[PDB]
Parts: C-alpha cells; sequence; structure tokens
C-alpha cells in the first residue's frame, strides 16, 4: 500500500531522495511517518520517525519530509554505511511498512545485467516436474525487479526470486524461478523472465519447443 | 539503553502453534505500546501486532487475524505473541519492537527466525541446467546445476571437485511452498570446452549425508 521506487543511488558525498506514496488515509491524514534502515542480516533501525524527527544518534544528514500523500527521506552527503535498504512506514497503513528501497552508495561502474533464462531440463520434465530458472548476474547496483510473462501476460503464482547478492566479482547476482507442472509448461507457446535494472529491462524468452 | 530480546524461534510444521517471547529493559516497559513485526527471508517488514501500555487493546495485520494473540507482563517487561494455525506464508524472522506511538517502533530487538515446514530431512534432487544451444556455438556458455527439494539447509556446491572456480557463483536458497529449500548454482565456461570439458556439480547435503555429483552435458536438441 505505501509504494517507494524499488532502489536509489548516489556516491559518497551526494544526496538522495527516496519517496513514500500512499493514499490520503494514511501520508496525507497523517504525520506518522517512518523510515527505517535495514544492513543485511541486521535488524531495522528506526531513522525518522514521525515525518522528520530523528532518533538520538542518527546523523542529521539523514532528514524526512511529507508533501501530500508522499513522504521523502533524504540523505545528504551519504557515507558508504547508508547503503542499506530503507522502508517508510506510516500509521493507517494496514501492514504498516512500504515496500522498501534499496540505496546504494556507488563504488563501482553501472553494470547491466546479463539474463539466463532455463527451460525446464528433459531429466526434471521426466521427474514431473518443471522449473524454469531466471538467473540475472554481473549487475551493479545490486537491485533488480523480475517478472515473468507466459504467452505475454504476467505471470505471478509460482514465483520465488533471490535477493540480490555479490559474485566474487563483486558485481550482482539474483535468481528467479518459475514452478510449472510439465502440463502448464507444455501449455504455453512461449515464457519470459523480464528484469528490470536502473529503470531499463532485459527479457530472456524461451518456449517448450524451442531447443533454448 | 533500550533493549530488546526475542526468544521462541524455531522450526514449525504448518497448522501448528508457536510462542515467541520478548525480554525488554531499559524505558519503563509498562508505560509503552509494544508490537510485533515480520520479515519473510530476502523480503520487506511486515507489521503483526501491537499492544497498549497496560495490554487493554490488541491488534493483529489481517494475515494473522484471529490466528496470533500477543500478550505483555508489564510486571516481568515481557511481550508475547502466540502464532496459531501457521502456514509456510508465516515463515519470517519476527522482530520484537518498542511502538512510541502510532506504530511507530523506535527499538527493535535482533529477531527470531520461524520457518514453517512440514518438511524432515530430506537430501536434494540435482537438476542439470544444460547451455544454452546457442551460446553453443562459440565464446562461452552458462550452465549450471538446479538443487530441489532439500531440507533444512544448507547445501554447498563445488564444480569439478573444486578444480572449477572462476565464474561460478552459488545462489541462495528459496523456501519453496512445498516446506523444502532450492538453490542453483551457475558456472560460466568456454563454448570450444562443451565437447571435451565434462562439467560435474558436487551438491553436499550434510544434515542428510547425501552427496550428488550431477554431470552438466550440452543438449541433444
Ligand atoms: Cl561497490
Ligand atoms: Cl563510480
Ligand atoms: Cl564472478
Ligand atoms: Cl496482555
Ligand atoms: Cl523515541
Ligand atoms: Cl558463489
Ligand atoms: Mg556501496
Amino acid at each position: 500500500a505505501l509504494t517507494q521506487p524499488p532502489s536509489a543511488s548516489g556516491s559518497p558525498g551526494q544526496s538522495v531522495t527516496i519517496s513514500c506514496t500512499g493514499t490520503s488515509s494514511d501520508v496525507g491524514a497523517y504525520n506518522y511517518v517512518s523510515w527505517y534502515q535495514q544492513h543485511p542480516g541486521k535488524a531495522p533501525k528506526l531513522m525518522i520517525y514521525e515525518v522528520n524527527k530523528r532518533p538520538s544518534g542518527v546523523p542529521d544528514r539523514f532528514s524526512g519530509s511529507k508533501s501530500g500523500n508522499t513522504a521523502s527521506l533524504t540523505v545528504s552527503g551519504l557515507q558508504a554505511e547508508d547503503e542499506a535498504d530503507y522502508y517508510c512506514g506510516s500509521f493507517a497503513v494496514s501492514s504498516v511498512f512500504g515496500t522498501g528501497t534499496k540505496v546504494t552508495v556507488l563504488g563501482q561502474p553501472k553494470a547491466n545485467p546479463t539474463v539466463t533464462l532455463f527451460p525446464p531440463s528433459s531429466e526434471e520434465l521426466q521427474a514431473n516436474k518443471a522449473t524454469l530458472v531466471c538467473l540475472i548476474s554481473d549487475f551493479y547496483p545490486g537491485a533488480v525487479t523480475v517478472a515473468w510473462k507466459a504467452d505475454g501476460s504476467p505471470v505471478k503464482a509460482g514465483v520465488e526470486t533471490t535477493k540480490p547478492s555479490k559474485q566474487s566479482n563483486n558485481k550482482y547476482a539474483a535468481s528467479s524461478y518459475l514452478s510449472l507442472t510439465p502440463e502448464q509448461w507444455k501449455s504455453h507457446r512461449s515464457y519470459s523472465c523480464q528484469v528490470t535494472h536502473e529503470g531499463s529491462t532485459v527479457e530472456k524468452t524461451v518456449a517448450p519447443t524451442e531447443c533454448s | 539503553e533500550v533493549q530488546l530480546v526475542e526468544s521462541g524461534g524455531g522450526l514449525v510444521q504448518p497448522g501448528g502453534s508457536l510462542r515467541l517471547s520478548c525480554a525488554a529493559s531499559g524505558f519503563s516497559f509498562s508505560s509503552y505500546w509494544m508490537s510485533w513485526a515480520r520479515q519473510a527471508p530476502g523480503k520487506g517488514l511486515e507489521w503483526v501486532a501491537n499492544i497498549k501500555e497496560d495490554g487493554s487493546e490488541k491488534y493483529y495485520v489481517d494475515s494473522v487475524k484471529g490466528r496470533f494473540t500477543i500478550s505483555r507482563d508489564n510486571a516481568w517487561n515481557s511481550l508475547y505473541l502466540q502464532m496459531n494455525s501457521l502456514r509456510g506464508e508465516d515463515t519470517a524472522v519476527y522482530y520484537c519492537t518498542r511502538d512510541r506511538g502510532w506504530l511507530t517502533f523506535d527499538y527493535w530487538g535482533q529477531g527470531t527466525l520461524v520457518t514453517v515446514s512440514s518438511a524432515s530431512t530430506k537430501g536434494p534432487s540435482v537438476f542439470p541446467l544444460a547451455p544454452s544451444s546457442k551460446s553453443t556455438s562459440g565464446g562461452t556458455a552458462a550452465l549450471g546445476c538446479l538443487v530441489k527439494d532439500y531440507f533444512p539447509e544448507p547445501v554447498t556446491v563445488s564444480w569439478n571437485s573444486g578444480a572449477l572456480t572462476s565464474g561460478v557463483h552459488t545462489f541462495p536458497a528459496v523456501l519453496q511452498s512445498s516446506g523444502l529449500y532450492s538453490l542453483s548454482s551457475v558456472v560460466t565456461v568456454p563454448s570450444s570446452s562443451l565437447g571435451t570439458q565434462t562439467y560435474i556439480c558436487n551438491v553436499n547435503h550434510k544434515p542428510s549425508n547425501t552427496k550428488v555429483d550431477k554431470k552438466v552435458e550440452p543438449k541433444s536438441c
């Protein structure tokens, strides 16, 4: 319900603003918007409450504001440790927390993803299962969105996607799976794995009748 | 210093029950609303339940309304979450949090993992991710192993018994709705090697004492 951009970035010392969009009943009706920072493997920490207040020991380079149905978190003078997931949160939003934004503090050149899409193997089909495996590699910043299509229509059931994590060459990789029955697999002309990275999309397609 | 410490996380089977507890210190516990939040692995945060300073009001997110009960003990600075009719959807790290007002969580515990699965220890089934018949014409080709349906974590994956490490990436595991984990491992190799170099992923699943070595071959087609 509270919508955030999936990612945002800046180089050390630059500013970045991330937005949190709700409705007139929550962000527009109340000044009780919060911002939480979460580093990998750690609990969230409150960075901003009541739209613009900072807990003690949150650096003043974090500031919060609200206009309309949108709250915004601004980091003025990013430091590398600010790289984290940021969630907004609001009173009167049913699950409270926004969809979250990975803020990257840029430390290497932008790298576009390679997408590798494997159809179900003959062996897995013979075991009565059908997994499409979409491997996404060599991207940076480490934030992607993955969407699946069957015959051009969006497919949400049966998808599991892993959070990007570092490769040993320090670019990122992520994986996504579309788990189908063999009957489902054969009942469509094509399937696609569509990766959105930094506002642009790369899509790979396979077909049950096509030797990928 | 405000400190919140969860305990009680663990593996529980669907339909099962589980009680979480939180030990709070460093503030007037009985002066504050307290709240539980949760986070499925690699996913976003979700509020779960809160409870008024004196316990006279309890509230739950819709997904847990009527399955979960939150309670507090002000004399013992303790917050509880009774979880019932548990489901795979509920697999999450659960955080104890202090609510300073209007669903604002100014302090958070370290979190406790609840995994909801009916699975018993199970070795993986490994399927080849054969290189594209297009990538096969030259240059490089990605090939891999799909390591399916095992429990518990972890599996480790090597390639050619550890002789192949460059360009290997083993992904984190997903917990499927079945209650079992899957992951993939991929390696990029020279396409010119595909007809002469054998590529074998070595999948070790210590919990089941299972090791699988799967040869990954170019596709006949
Ligand atoms: Cl970097
Ligand atoms: Cl740069
Ligand atoms: Cl690499
Ligand atoms: Cl109570
Ligand atoms: Cl506070
Ligand atoms: Cl790896
Ligand atoms: Mg960085």
